[PDB]
C-alpha cells in the first residue's frame, strides 16, 4: 500500500498537525506522553536521555530529534532513493540497540492519535496506517509491518 | 457600441457611486485632471485662467468642480433626450470659443472613464457602455 | 435535491482545491494529474485510444506528463472562476467548442472521468465533500458538453 | 419545496435590489418594461397578441405601463421570499393558476422569457451572477410556469 | 393634495421603511395585525387565505401580495397614467367582492402607524394622509376619500 | 482484551465526543463522510436509505440509527449479558443482509479518526481498537476480528 | 541574470502568492493586461477575437484566464526542464501562427512582473531571479 | 546559555519556515542539498572528501540526498528551538559530540559553512535579514562546531 | 513661485511626515526611482555602479538611502541659507563630475513631488511652494 | 551578553532616535551634532587635525556645521536601515570604504566617537538606554570599520 496520493496526503496532514517553533515541542511531548501510557515500561529504555522526568532538556532534546527524524522521513515520502536510504541508515542505528518490535507499533498509535486529534476529523487513518508500515518496515526489518 | 437605454441606466448608478456625496468629490475631481495633463500637457494651455499650471490649487479645484458638476448634469438627463439636448447644446455654445480639439474630448473622455472605474473599480465597469455614452454627451457639445 | 452547484459548494470545493493544487508545489499537481487518467484508462479500456498524440499508452512519458497537467491546470481555472461565473460560461463554451473537434470524445466519457475524479481526491484531499464536489464537477463538464454526443 | 440556498439567494435578493425598489423614478421602471417584453416580442411574436387587455398595441400607454409593473412586482415579490420556501411555494401556486387559467399561455414563453431577463439584467446589475440567478430563478419559472402546455 | 413633492417623500420614506428581503415579511406582519387590533371583525373577511393562523403560509402570500401591489402603487406616485391605470386595475379586482369602504380607513392607520413606527420621528404624517386618499379614492372610489 | 479499565474509558471518550443535540448529528456526518471516502463502493450498499444524497432526511435518519446503535452499545460496555443480548440482536438484523465484514473494518477506521479529531490528542486508539472488535465480532460473526 | 534553480524556487513561491487562490485572479488577469495595452495599445489588434477591445468583458477575462493559467504551468515546471520544454514547445506551436512580435514578449514580461510585485510588494520582489527566468519561457514559446 | 532575543528568534522562525516544512516536495529539498554543498566543496574542496559513506561522488544518488536532508533536519530542528534556550543548548551539544569524534572536520569547515547559508538563502527568502540570522545562527555554529580543531 | 519662507516652512514639515521614520523609507525610495527610470530610462545608464539595472536591489536601495537623506538635509536646511549654500556647494562638486543633464534634474523633481504627494495626500500637497523650493535645491547642485 | 544588537533594541533606538531627530525640526539636529564633535575634540586632542578640511578648528564655521549635519544624518540612515539588515549592510560597506581613504580614521576614533554619543544622547534625548544604544552603535561602527586599522 502506500501509493503517491496517500503519501502526498500523509504529507499535508502531518505538516498542519506538526507546526512550527513552540508547538512541535507541544506536539512531540503529547506523542510521548501516549507512548509512555500506552506502553508504560518503555519509558526505562530511555534512562541514557534523563527520561526519569519528561520536562528534562536532556528528554526534550530526544523527543527533537526523534520526531525531527520522523518529520525528515514523511518529507521523503515521494521519492523512494532517498527514503530508502534514511530508513536504512535509521537502521543501521536501531538495529545496534535491538529493541522490541512491539514499540514501533505503540510508537504508530500514539501518532495517530496525537496526528489525529490535532489534525481533526479529516484524519485519514488507513493512509496514515499503510504508510507508517513503510517506515517502521525501512527501520526495523522485522516482518511484523508487512 | 450603442448608448442604448439599459446602457444608459446601468452609466447613472455608476456615476452617483463614483461622484458620491461630496466627501470624495476633490480626490474624485483630482484624480481625473491628472491623467488628462499627464496624457496631454498641452492641455494645460488652455486653462491658464484657474490655474491650470498647479492642480491642487481651490481655483482649479473650483474648476474641477465645475466640469464635474456640468457634468453629472448630462449623466442625470441621458435617459430624457429632450432636456439633454438642451443641456448640451448649452454646453456647446461655452467651449466652441475655446476651439477644443475633438481628440482633447476623448482624452478627457479616457480619463473620467479611468476615474470612474477608479472609484467603482475595475469588477463592475462597463467600457462597452460607458465609451457609448460618453461619446453622446461630448458629441452634443461639438455638435 | 436541486442538484445544483450551490454558492456553498463552489467555497467547500475552492478552499479544498487551494490547498492541496498550488502553484509552488510541484509534484502534487502531477501525482494527482496522472491518477486520474490511470483510473481513466482501466475502466474505460477503448479511451487510451483519445490520447495518442500525447501519447497516451506511455503514462510517464514527459507529453502524456504535460498533457496531465493541461488538463487539471484548466480545471482549475474553472475552480477558480466559480466565483465569477460570467468569466466561467464564456470559458465553458470555449472548452466545449474546443472538444468536440476531438473525434470520440462523448458525455459518457466525462461521465467516467467524474467517477473517477471521485474515487481520486479523497485520497489526497481532507474534509472532502463527494455530494458538493460531485454538483459542481458535474455543473462544469455540462457547460463543457454543450454540443457534443452522449 | 426549496428554491435555492440561502447564500445563492442572498446573491440574487441583493443584486435585485440594487436595480429594483420602491425609490426609483417611474421613468426607469418603464426602460425596464419595454426593453425587456420588446425582447420577449422579438423571441415569441406570437405572444404579443395575448396582452390585449393591456394596450400591447401601444406600449407607451399607461396601461401598459401599470401592466409591466404588475409583473416586476410580483417577480420582486418572489425574489425577496427566496428564503422562505414556504411562502414562496403558495406564491408560485397562485400565480400559476392565473397564468393557467389564461387562455393561450404555453411553458415555451416562460422559458423565453427566463433567456430574456438572463440577457436583459447583465446590462444593468454590476457582477451580475449568471450560476446564481438560475440557480434561484429556474425553480421560480417552472414553478409558475407549472401546468402550462 | 399629494404633490409630487409629497409623493417623492413617501416613496422615500416608504422604501427605507419597507426594506427587502426578510424585512418585507416582517414589515407587513405588524401592519395587518395592527389591522386586526385595529378592526378585530376584519380578519374574518379573509378565511380564503387561511387568515385563521397568521402564521400560515396562504395568509404570508396574502401579505405579500398586499403590500407588493401597496410597493408598485407608490412606485407609479411620480406618474399619473399608470398610477390611475393600476388603481383602476386594483378596483375592477376589489369592487366584485364588494368591501366595506371603511376598512380601507383602517388599513391608512395601520399603514401609519407601521411606515412611521418603523421610519422613526421624521415621517411625515400629512404627506402619507394626502397620498393615501389617491390610493384609496383609486381602488374603492367611495367619496370617502375626498 | 477491552478490559473493564478500557470499556470505561472509551465511554468517557465516546460521551465528551458525541455530544448532545445537534453534534450528534454533525458527529455521524463526519464519521459517514469518512467512510464513503475510505470506500467508495460502500456508499452504493445503501441505496435503499437515499445515500445518493448524504443531506437526504432518508440518509440522516439512517445515520442517527447507526450513531444511536452504536450509543447504546458502547454503554453498555459494562455488562456482558446486555451488551452481548443486544449485540446478537444486531447480528441477527444485519446477517440477512450478507455485508462484506471488511466494511465493518472501514466502520472502525472511520469511527477512530471521528472521535479522536474530535475528542483530541488524548484520545485512545489502543483501547479503542481492542473494544471495537468485540462490537464487530458480535455483530459479523466473522473470526478477523479476534 | 540567469535562471538557476535557486530563483526558480523563488520564483515559484512567489508567483502562487501573487497567483492567489481564485479570489484575486480576475484583478491579477485584468491588472496585467491594462498594462500591456496601455504600453502597446497596438496589441490590441491581435486580440480581435477575445473582444481586446474591452478588458472588462467575460470573453476577454477568459482570455486572461487561459494565459495565465498557461503561464501557471511553466512556474510550476521550471525546476522540471524535461516536461517543460514539453509544455513551451506545446505554447510554441499555438504562437507561431500568430506571428508575435519578439518585443510584444518582453512587454508582457514586463507586465507580468509589475502584475506579480504588485500583488506581492516591492519589498519582497526579486527582479533579477525574475527577468531571467521569465525570459526562459518566453525563448522556449518563440524556438 | 542563550542565543538569540526572542524578536530576533521569531524572524528566523518565520522565514525558515517559509522555505522549508515538511509539506515541500523532494525536489524542492534536493535543488537545496546539492546548490549548498556545491558551494560548500567550493569554497572548501578539501571538505569534499569527507563524505565517502554518503556516497558524496555522486550528489544525485539517493545516499547523499538522504544525507542533506538530516543534516536540514538537524539544522530545522535547532531553528525552531532557538526560543527554548535549556533545550537548545542539550542539543547544540548532542551535535558537536557526533562531528568532533567524526575524524578529519575543522571549525573552519562550519565557518565557511556559515558564509554558503547567509549566500545561498537570501536568493530563496523574502526580505531575508542577516542581523537577525546572524544572531541566531552564530550561537548554534560556534555551539556545534565547539570542540572541533 | 518663489520659494518664500512660509513655503519653506510647509515644504519642511511635509518632508518629515512624507519621508516618515525608517518604517517607509524604503517604499519611499523605491517609489521615487521608478518614476524617474519610467519617465526617463535613458537615465538608468548614470547609475552602473549602485546596480540602476534592478531598483530591489540592497545595493541600490542604499543609494536611494544616500540620495533620499542627502536631500534631507537641504530640505532641513532651506531656513538657513549660510549653510544651505555650504551644503548645496558641497553636493556641487560631486554631481558636477557625472555630467548630469539640467533636465534629468527637473526628472527627479517631479519624481520626488510625486513621491510626497504620494505619501502625505494631493489634498494637503503644495505644488507651487514645493516646486519654487525644490527648484533652489537643484540649482545649488548645478551652479 | 550575547553584545548584539537585538531587534528590541533597534525598535528601541529607532523610537527614541526618530523623536529627537526629524526634518522639520532644523537646529535640534546642528545642537546634538556640534555637541558630538565638540565632546571628541577634548577627548581627542590630535583629532582636530584630521578635519581641517571643513574647518574643524572652528567649530561654529558654517563648513563644519555643514559637515556635523552631514555626519549624523548619515547616523540617522543607519538606524533607519536597522529595520532592513541588507540595505545596511551594503550601504555599511561604503561609508566602510569611504572612510579608510581619510588618513588617520582608526578604529580607537571610532571608539572614542561611542564615548562621545553615550553622554550626549541622554542630555537631549529621554527614556534613553545606554546599553542597547551602545550594542547597536557598535553593529554600525563595525560595518564601518571593516578595513582600517586600530
Ligand atoms: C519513526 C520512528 C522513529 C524515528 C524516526 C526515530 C529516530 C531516532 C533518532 C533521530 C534518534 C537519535 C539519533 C542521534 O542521536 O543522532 C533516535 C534514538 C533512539 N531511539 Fe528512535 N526513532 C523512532 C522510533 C523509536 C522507537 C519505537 C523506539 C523504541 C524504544 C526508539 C528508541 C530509541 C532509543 C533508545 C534511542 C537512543 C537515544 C539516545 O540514547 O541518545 N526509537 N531515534
Ligand atoms: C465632457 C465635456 C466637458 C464638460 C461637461 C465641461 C464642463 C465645463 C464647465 C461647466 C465649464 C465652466 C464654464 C463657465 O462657467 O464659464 C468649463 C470650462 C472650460 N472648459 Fe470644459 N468641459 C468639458 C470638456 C472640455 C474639454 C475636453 C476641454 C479641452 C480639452 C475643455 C475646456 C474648457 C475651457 C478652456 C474652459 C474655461 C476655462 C476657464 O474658465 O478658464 N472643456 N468646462
Ligand atoms: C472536465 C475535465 C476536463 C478538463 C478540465 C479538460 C481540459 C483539457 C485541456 C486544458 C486540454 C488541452 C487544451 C490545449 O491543448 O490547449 C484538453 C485536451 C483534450 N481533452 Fe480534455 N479535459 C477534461 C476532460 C476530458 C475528457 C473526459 C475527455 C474524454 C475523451 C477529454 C478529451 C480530450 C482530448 C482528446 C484532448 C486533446 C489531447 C491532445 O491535444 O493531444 N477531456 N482537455
Ligand atoms: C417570471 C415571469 C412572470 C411573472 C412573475 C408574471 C406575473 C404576472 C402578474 C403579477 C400579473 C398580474 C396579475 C393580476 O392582474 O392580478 C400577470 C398577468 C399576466 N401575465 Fe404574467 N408574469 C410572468 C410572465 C408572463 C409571460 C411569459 C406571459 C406570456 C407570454 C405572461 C402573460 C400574462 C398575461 C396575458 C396577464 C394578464 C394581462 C391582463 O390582465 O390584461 N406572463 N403576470
Ligand atoms: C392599498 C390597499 C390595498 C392594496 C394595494 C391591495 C391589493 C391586493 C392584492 C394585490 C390582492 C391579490 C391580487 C391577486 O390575487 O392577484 C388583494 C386581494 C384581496 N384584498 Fe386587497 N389590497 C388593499 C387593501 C385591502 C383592504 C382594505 C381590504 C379590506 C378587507 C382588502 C381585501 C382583500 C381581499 C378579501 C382579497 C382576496 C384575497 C384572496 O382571497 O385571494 N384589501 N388585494
Ligand atoms: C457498530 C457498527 C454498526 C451498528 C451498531 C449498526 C446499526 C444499525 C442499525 C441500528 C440499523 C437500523 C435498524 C432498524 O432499521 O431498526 C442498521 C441498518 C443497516 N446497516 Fe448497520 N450498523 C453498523 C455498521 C454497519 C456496516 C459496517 C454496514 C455495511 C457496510 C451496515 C449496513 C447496514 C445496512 C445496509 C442497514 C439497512 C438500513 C435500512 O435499509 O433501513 N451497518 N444498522
Ligand atoms: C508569456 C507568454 C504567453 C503565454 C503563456 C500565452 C498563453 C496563451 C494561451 C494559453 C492562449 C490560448 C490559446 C488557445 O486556447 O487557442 C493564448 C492565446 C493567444 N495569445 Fe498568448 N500567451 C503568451 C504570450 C503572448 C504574447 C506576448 C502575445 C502577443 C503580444 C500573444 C498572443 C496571443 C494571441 C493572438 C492568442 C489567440 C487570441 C485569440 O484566441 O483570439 N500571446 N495565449
Ligand atoms: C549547521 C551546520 C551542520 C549541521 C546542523 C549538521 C548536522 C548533521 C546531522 C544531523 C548529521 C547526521 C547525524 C546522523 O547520521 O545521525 C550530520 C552528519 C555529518 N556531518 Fe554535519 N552538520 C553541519 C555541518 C557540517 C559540516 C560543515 C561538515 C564538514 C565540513 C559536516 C560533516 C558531517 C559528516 C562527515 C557527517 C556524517 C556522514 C555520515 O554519517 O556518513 N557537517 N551532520
Ligand atoms: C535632488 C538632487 C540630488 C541629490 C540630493 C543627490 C544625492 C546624491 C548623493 C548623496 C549621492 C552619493 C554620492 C557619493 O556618496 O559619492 C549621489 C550619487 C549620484 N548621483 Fe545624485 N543626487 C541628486 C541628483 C542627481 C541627479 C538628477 C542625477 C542624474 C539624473 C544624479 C546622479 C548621480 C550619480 C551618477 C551618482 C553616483 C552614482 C554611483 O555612486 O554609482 N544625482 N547623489
Ligand atoms: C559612526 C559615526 C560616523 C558617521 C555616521 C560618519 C559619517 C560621515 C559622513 C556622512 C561623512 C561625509 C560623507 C560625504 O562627504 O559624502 C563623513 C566624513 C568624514 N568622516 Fe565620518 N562618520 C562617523 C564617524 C567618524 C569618526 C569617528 C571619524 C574619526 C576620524 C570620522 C572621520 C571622517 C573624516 C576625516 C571625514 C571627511 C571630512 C571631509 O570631507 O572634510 N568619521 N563621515
Ligand atoms: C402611443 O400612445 C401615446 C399615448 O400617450 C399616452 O397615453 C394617453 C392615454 C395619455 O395618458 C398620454 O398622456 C400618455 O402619454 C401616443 O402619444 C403615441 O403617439 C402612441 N404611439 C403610437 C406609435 O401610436
Ligand atoms: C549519479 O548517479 C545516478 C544514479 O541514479 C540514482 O541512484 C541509483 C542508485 C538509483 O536509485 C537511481 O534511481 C537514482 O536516480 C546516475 O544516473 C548518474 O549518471 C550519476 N552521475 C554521474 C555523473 O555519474
Ligand atoms: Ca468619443
Ligand atoms: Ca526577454
Ligand atoms: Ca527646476
Amino acid at each position: 500500500d502506500c501509493n503517491i496520493l496517500q503519501r502526498l496526503k500523509v504529507k499535508m496532514q502531518w505538516a498542519k498537525a506538526y507546526g512550527f517553533g513552540t508547538e512541535r515541542a507541544k506536539f512531540g511531548n503529547s506523542l510521548w506522553t501516549s507512548i509512555f501510557n500506552y506502553a508504560p515500561d518503555a519509558r526505562d529504555l530511555f534512562k541514557s536521555v534523563k527520561s526519569e522526568d519528561m520536562r528534562s532538556p536532556q528528554f526534550k532534546a530526544h523527543i527533537a530529534r526523534v520526531i525531527g527524524g520522523l518529520d525528515r522521513v514523511i518529507s521523503m515520502f515521494d521519492n523512494e532513493d532517498a527514503l530508502n536510504a534514511d530508513l536504512e541508515h535509521l537502521k543501521s542505528q536501531h538495529d545496534p540497540r535491538g529493541l522490541d518490535a512491539l514499540n514501533f507499533v505503540v510508537f504508530g498509535k500514539a501518532l495517530f492519535a496525537t496526528v489525529g486529534g490535532q489534525f481533526g476529523v479529516c484524519f485519514d487513518l488507513p493512509a496514515w496506517e499503510s504508510c507508517y508500515k513503510v517506515i517502521a518496515m525501512g527501520i526495523t526489518g522485522n516482518d511484523m509491518f508487512s | 457600441s450603442e448608448c442604448g437605454p439599459l446602457q444608459r441606466l446601468k452609466v447613472k448608478r455608476q456615476w452617483a457611486e463614483a461622484y458620491g456625496s461630496g466627501n470624495g468629490r476633490e480626490e474624485f475631481g483630482h484624480f481625473i485632471w491628472a491623467n488628462v495633463f499627464k496624457v496631454a500637457p498641452s492641455a494645460r494651455d488652455m486653462f491658464k485662467r484657474v490655474r491650470g499650471d498647479n492642480i491642487y490649487t481651490p481655483a482649479f479645484r473650483a474648476h474641477a468642480t465645475r466640469v464635474l458638476g456640468g457634468l453629472d448634469m448630462c449623466v442625470a438627463l441621458l435617459d430624457d433626450e429632450s432636456v439633454l439636448n438642451t443641456q448640451l447644446a448649452h454646453l456647446a455654445s461655452q467651449h466652441s470659443s475655446r476651439g477644443v480639439s475633438a481628440e482633447q474630448y476623448n482624452v478627457v473622455e479616457h480619463a473620467v472613464m479611468m476615474g470612474v472605474e477608479h472609484e467603482i473599480g475595475q469588477n463592475v465597469f462597463d467600457k462597452d457602455a460607458w465609451q457609448a455614452c460618453l461619446d453622446v454627451i461630448t458629441s452634443g457639445i461639438q455638435g | 435535491s436541486s442538484n445544483s452547484c450551490t454558492t456553498e459548494d463552489r467555497r467547500e470545493m475552492q478552499l479544498m482545491w487551494a490547498n492541496v493544487w498550488s502553484a509552488q508545489f510541484t509534484g502534487r499537481r502531477l501525482a494527482i494529474a496522472q491518477a486520474v487518467f490511470k483510473d481513466l484508462f482501466a475502466h474505460v479500456p477503448d479511451a487510451v485510444g483519445l490520447f495518442d498524440r500525447v501519447h497516451g499508452t506511455e503514462i510517464d512519458s514527459s507529453e502524456f506528463k504535460a498533457h496531465c497537467i493541461r488538463v487539471v491546470n484548466g480545471l482549475d481555472s474553472a475552480i477558480g472562476l466559480l466565483s465569477d461565473p460570467s468569466t466561467l460560461n464564456e470559458q465553458l463554451s470555449h472548452l466545449a467548442t474546443q472538444h468536440q473537434e476531438r473525434a470520440g470524445v462523448t458525455k459518457g466519457g466525462f461521465s467516467a472521468i467524474a467517477q473517477s475524479f471521485l474515487r481520486v481526491m479523497p485520497q489526497v484531499a481532507s474534509c472532502f465533500n463527494p455530494d458538493a464536489w460531485s454538483r459542481c464537477f458535474n455543473r462544469i463538464t455540462n457547460g463543457m458538453t454543450e454540443g457534443l454526443a452522449e | 419545496s426549496e428554491f435555492c440556498s440561502e447564500a445563492d439567494a442572498t446573491i440574487v435578493i441583493k443584486q435585485w435590489n440594487q436595480i429594483y425598489n420602491a425609490g426609483i423614478g417611474a421613468k426607469s421602471r418603464w426602460t425596464m418594461g419595454n426593453e425587456i417584453f420588446s425582447s420577449l416580442f422579438k423571441l415569441k411574436p406570437e405572444s404579443e397578441v395575448l396582452f390585449n387587455n393591456v394596450n400591447v398595441a401601444n406600449m407607451s400607454s399607461g396601461a401598459f405601463h401599470a401592466h409591466t409593473v404588475r409583473v416586476l412586482s410580483g417577480l420582486d415579490m418572489g425574489i425577496n421570499y427566496l428564503n422562505d420556501a414556504g411562502t414562496l411555494t403558495s406564491l408560485t401556486a397562485h400565480l400559476a393558476a392565473q397564468h393557467v387559467a389564461r387562455t393561450g399561455l404555453k411553458a415555451v414563453y416562460f422559458d423565453a422569457m427566463g433567456k430574456v431577463l438572463m440577457t436583459v439584467l447583465p446590462s444593468l446589475i454590476d457582477n451580475f451572477n449568471p450560476d446564481a440567478w438560475r440557480n434561484c430563478l429556474l425553480p421560480l419559472k417552472n414553478a409558475i410556469a407549472k401546468g402550462l402546455p
